[PDB]
């Protein structure tokens, strides 16, 4: 069978909804990972980034 | 912005008094007291303030 058990569909926004969890962290720019403050300047990458 | 201290000096601080200023803060997962004092001169006038005066000046 075709590779299709799924479909996807975009929408209007009919209602907003929770934004994302907030980081009290660090935000690592491209991957967004909440790190701590005391693992910046550390010599060690703990964003993947 | 944070609400100032508008107080009335009451006549209990009339002698140089003390404030003092603090919060806790609960970090990312570790808490901080902080908190700051300052020293205030209240100008030394009495409760009574009692007046008394020869009336036959």
């Amino acid at each position: 069978c075709n590779f299709s058990d799924k479909e996807v569909e975009d929408c209007v926004t009919n209602r907003p909804c929770r934004s994302q969890v907030r980081c009290e962290g660090f935000v690592c720019a491209q991957t967004g990972r909440c790190v701590n403050r005391r693992l910046l300047c550390n010599g060690d990458n703990d964003c993947g980034d | 912005s944070y609400q100032s201290i508008n107080i009335p000096v009451t006549q209990n601080m009339v002698p140089s008094s003390r404030l003092l200023v603090y919060y806790i803060v609960t970090g990312e997962q570790t808490a901080e007291l902080v908190s700051d004092s300052v020293w205030l001169n209240i100008e030394e006038k009495c409760g009574n303030q009692l007046q008394v005066h020869l009336s036959p000046d």
